[PDB]
RNA sequence: ACUAUAACCAUCCUAAGGUAGCGAAAUUCCUUGUCGGGUAAGUUCCGACCUGCACGAAUGGCGUAACGACUUCUCAACUGUC
RNA sequence: GAGAACCUUGCCCGCCGAAAGACCAAGGGUUCCUGGGCCAGGCCAGUCCGCCCAGGGUGAGUCGGGACCUAAGGCGAGGCCGACAGGCGUAGUCGAUGGACAACGGGUUGAUAUUCCCGUACCCGUGUAUGUGCGUCCAUGAUGAAUCAGCGGUACUAACCAUCCAAAACCACCGUGACCGCACCUUUCGGGGUGUGGCGUUGGUGGGGCUGCAUGGGACCUUCGUUGGUAGUAGUCAAGCGAUGGGGUGACGCAGGAAGGUAGCCGUACCGGUCAGUGGUAAUACCGGGGUAAGCCUGUAGGGAGUCAGAUAGGUAAAUCCGUCUGGCAUAUAUCCUGAGAGGUGAUGCAUAGCCGAGUGAGGCGAAUUCGGUGAUCCUAUGCUGCCGAGAAAAGCCUCUAGCGAGGACAUACACGGCCCGUACCCCAAACCAACACAGGUGGUCAGGUAGAGAAUACUAAGGCGUACGAGUGAACUAUGGUUAAGGAACUCGGCAAAAUGCCCCCGUAACUUCGGGAGAAGGGGGACCCACAUGGCGUGUAAGCCUUUACGGCCCAAGCGUGAGUGGGUGGCACAAACCAGUGAGAAGCGACUGUUUACUAAAAACACAGGUCCGUGCGAAGUCGCAAGACGAUGUAUACGGACUGACGCCUGC
RNA sequence: CGCGGGUAAGACCGCGUGGAGGCCCGAACCCACUUAGGUUGAAGACUGAGGGGAUGAGCUGUGGGUAGGGGUGAAAGGCCAA
């Protein structure tokens, strides 16, 4: 849910926040927290590649799952369902009827004390993890791996949903969240079910400071500039540039997805913009 | 006011920046060591 | 149907010829435009007229409660600013 | 002293007193103390000195560090990358601003003291002796675990129950790869292309089987579990250490009280003393004391915690430890852990108000030490309660087995060892950064009294200073304060600068509005002192009283202490927020939504940013970027995410 | 969150606890808007009076990193030892 603040002030006349519902526990797991400092968007030589990272809230890794082919056909129950910072999605914890404990994102719809089975002859019922193989076409899954052992790595956000258009000789053609079409190998597996925070979108941070918060840097826009820090810099009043839009580099604007490359084969199409 | 000169001084941070096995490390420093002593200096490094 | 105006029509041409909204404007040269308010007297100020030298819809258009060591004008109190 | 405003001693006056007092870190390096000097320096002279010379001074098992541990980061065996130079980086090894770890009070020198000495503690090791005290052989417990088989299905095998999907082709419909006459659009009519046609296949869509895909299981040899014997027979097994390994703990944010305490402060019981040449004041008034730690006992307020048994390979092997699943027993102020504080001890000691002679000052003696009130920004508290922005690692401590093991554990007494560096002095300043004995800068810890809301402000206690050119003199003039008749913005570019409002408690508050505001709106009234209500109300709380599961108990409470607010009467002055401190208010327009950032050193804005909007790109060692390359940030993220571009809350909108 | 009203339940309204906020007034702290002095200064950028923020996009210590056609830049051609 969202929950929406009374204007008090105005730094929070618009301002929403994620009403915490499906928050169970407010401490993660102690083994699986692993520490995690800020870099601010350099890179090991020391300067800055990224621009607009830095300041934030100091946060710790919680280790997440995305190999689960260890556990086959060990159930496990789903034992709380927490906050995490890194990530979009809440994660779920899970107490494998082993005795192991690890931690996943949690599906659209998952609740405290439900079972989540994981293996080859799983159902399909949201939060169980099975090879694509075994999936009935048409199906809404996430967290699909690429390659058929890497691990999860496409529709991992809150509220995306691959659907697994069908099957075709070695071959997976999935609709991923961008709408474009993609084909996967059939040995790689996948998750059942949406993912959690759906209404993640819908928050209006509502001042300058919350962004801070989370990470960001301010952004300075090109025209303000001098015609040496970007190329639409100068101009006596307020300009637009003087030129078609280009990145602070010069590199015009335009498709840049590198042609000819190997993984090309396997896209169906491509994304539609604009229509 | 604000009187803050420039040269605040300090010592782990002159020896870690300016001190010799800092200079004997890369070389280019070593250069600086061995054109020092050729002119005579009394004090090779910082 | 007197004067002016220009609804209207015609022409050329272009890819199209500025819709809503605002307008002596942080844009208006003529210019202290004209009418009205305010003052005993107001080249500044506020409201409208539109004849937009040379406004105009994300280089955004028109409004807007609250906020401003921002710019402009008036009033009450206060005073060696006079 | 030859020489004195500036040196020393005494008595007055004044200034700081959230400092201009006291203690540190960084920094400096002998500036510290004693003796000596007065051509150099001190913005003057100087007998003085942070100056010059000689001598002296810095004492640690417990303090800040190393010998213990890691973060950001640096270096980096091999290594990868790179014509050469070199770039990254694994294993490690460094790195406090953090984690872990054992000492407090008093005294002493001219200079050091948590270091020396006195009293009392604590923490690591070593040896000796004394027992307690369990063991290895010996023996106890050592009875008992493994095997032979059966059962009953894990179990490749062949296969079956067979199945998710549709592996692959089949068919058709649609669509049309080329092509063939022709239908169409047709160009006005013809052409010409397309293929709306023939197939067929650019192909797509659907269908069912062919069966495939993978998938287990039921389950067969096998393998193993269980049960039936096979020797309570072969193993096993037992004191103690026990990890470099497993697991717990270490282990964490911001905001907010409430509650209980203590430190401090203010009076008093009690003790010691004064008469401060004034009108009164001899105990009735006045002044000064009214102290004392770590540790060891005890475990209060508060906070927290279920316990037992079995199975179990998940924890790189094994685990009795940690998990997870089953059952039993549990809601007790039961038990255990933590823990402020009160109480005893430490303490027959130490220290102090004062009293003696003695005088540089050495020395001796040394009284009372109860009750309350107020009260913290400190302790309980790494707690509790809320919130989203989701809040270091490792050593350390505990536990588990793997593994070592015939000696080893516990207590008592005695004798011992405890390393290296720092330690003087200045440290908001004449000793550091500023060329100066410079009106600038410099992080942390202590926080007295009276007014006050306060760490503001005024005065002041402890303490520290009068800080290094003076002595005079009603000039103009400049600077900084103060006051002003009548008038009140006429001054001027402009109310620039000044003046004015200013606090507490009541009453009353407009247009507009995003329903929060606007708002302290504006505007109006009271404010001193004395008495009475009042032996009142309120907080606290002792004696007494009540109660209990009796204790470091609970309730209540005369007296005692403290304390508002109000009502009535009265007194004074020109003035009752009397000094200091302490909003000017209202109306309208432009720009920008707002809080913020910016040209260090003439520009703080209408500029930048901003939450919101849209567009473009990026399918994942992504796009973008830093690099010749490896590699890295992006991100330990995955299209509700990331990068780039323009606009800048919100409302109506965004034309051709 | 609780109580009362309200209702069929609601919506919502009053009273209690609670104490949010790039909230308010204001010292330390950090800035630098106006004025006067200084301008061979006390100072190679300060002083006196007023002034803005002052629980946050806050200020600050310690240790570390980014290097010259390069860094950093809430963007002024600013900062990178006067």
């Amino acid at each position: 849910g969202i929950r929406k603040y009374k204007p008090t002030t105005p730094g929070r006349r618009g301002a929403s926040v994620s009403d915490f519902a499906e928050i169970t526990r407010s401490t993660p797991e102690k083994s699986l927290v692993r520490p995690l400092h800020g870099k601010g968007g350099r890179n090991a030589h020391g300067r800055i590649t990224t621009r607009h990272k830095g300041g934030g809230h100091k946060r710790a890794y919680r280790v997440i799952d995305f190999r689960r082919h260890d556990k086959d056909g060990v159930n496990a129950k789903v034992a709380h369902i927490e906050y995490d910072p890194n990530r979009t999605a809440n994660i779920a914890l899970l107490h494998y009827l082993d005795g192991e404990k690890r931690y996943i994102i949690a599906p659209q719809g998952l609740k405290q004390g439900d079972v989540i089975e994981s293996g080859a002859n799983a159902d399909i019922k949201p939060g169980n993890n099975l090879p694509l193989r075994n999936i009935p076409a048409g199906t809404v899954i996430h967290a699909v791996e690429l390659r058929p052992g890497g691990g999860a790595k496409l529709a991992r956000s809150a509220g995306v949903s691959i659907q697994l258009l069908g099957k075709e000789g070695t071959y997976a053609a999935l609709r991923m969240p961008s709408g474009e079409i993609r084909r996967v190998d059939v040995r790689c597996r996948a998750t059942v079910g949406e993912v959690g925070n759906a209404e993640q979108s819908n928050i209006n941070w509502g001042k300058a400071g919350r962004m801070r918060w989370k990470g960001k840097r301010p952004t300075v826009r090109g025209v303000v500039m001098n015609p040496v820090d970007h190329p639409h810099g100068g101009g006596e009043g307020k300009t637009s540039g003087g030129r078609h839009p280009v990145s602070p580099w010069g590199k015009p604007e335009g498709r840049t997805r590198k042609p000819n490359k190997p993984s090309d084969k396997l896209i169906v199409r491509r994304r539609r913009t604009g229509k | 006011a604000k009187g803050k000169r420039t040269f605040q001084p300090n010592n782990r941070r002159r020896a870690r920046v300016h001190g010799f096995r800092l200079r004997m490390r890369t070389r280019a420093g070593r250069a600086i060591v061995a054109n020092r002593r050729s002119k005579g200096r009394r004090a090779l490094t910082a």
